[PDB]
């Protein structure tokens, strides 16, 4: 009436849950890159010569 | 791919639970000798001290325990969960009960 080893198991089965990849955009930046510095326009001399 | 249909007839009330042993030291080549005897604590009221079991194993030359509460008890036992699959192969069908797992251990008093 007591507890006997019984037969081997035949196999084994691990269950982990896990979720999938999405497509590959990369979407480095908001404003990207470095802008660069650059000209205000016309701007005309701010300066002149005497005479 | 060879595969199965699911169905966990499992425990009715959920308190029907299977037997797993695992021996610290290894295998027994043939355990067939051993008898194994399962306790569980008097107290069902204490929902804590209800779920204590210590599974006894008494071979001719040394005794294992296994329980499944304090230093004994391992991590495995919560953090994940374990089950018995019976697999019936003409059917395909393969039915899963709730085990608890027993590590079990060498018996000696001072």
């Amino acid at each position: 009436g007591g507890l006997t080893c019984a037969s081997a198991p035949q196999g084994t089965l691990r269950i982990l849950e896990g979720p999938q990849q999405s497509l590959s955009g990369s979407p480095l930046q908001p404003i990207p890159a470095s802008p660069p510095p650059q000209i205000p326009p016309g701007l005309r001399p701010r300066f002149c010569a005497f005479g | 791919l060879p595969s199965a249909r699911w169905q966990y007839c499992g425990a009715p009330d959920g308190s029907q639970r299977a037997v797993l042993v695992q021996f610290s030291n290894g295998k027994l080549q043939s355990p067939g000798n051993m008898r194994f005897t399962l306790y569980e604590n008097k107290d069902s009221t204490n929902p804590r001290k209800r779920n204590q079991r210590i599974l006894a194993a008494e071979t001719d030359r040394l005794s294992y325990v296994g329980n499944n509460f304090g230093t004994g008890a391992l991590k495995c036992n919560t953090l994940c969960r374990h089950f018995v699959g019976i697999l019936n192969k003409t059917s395909g069908q393969m039915e899963v009960y709730d085990a608890e797992l027993f590590n079990m251990q060498p018996l000696f008093s001072d």
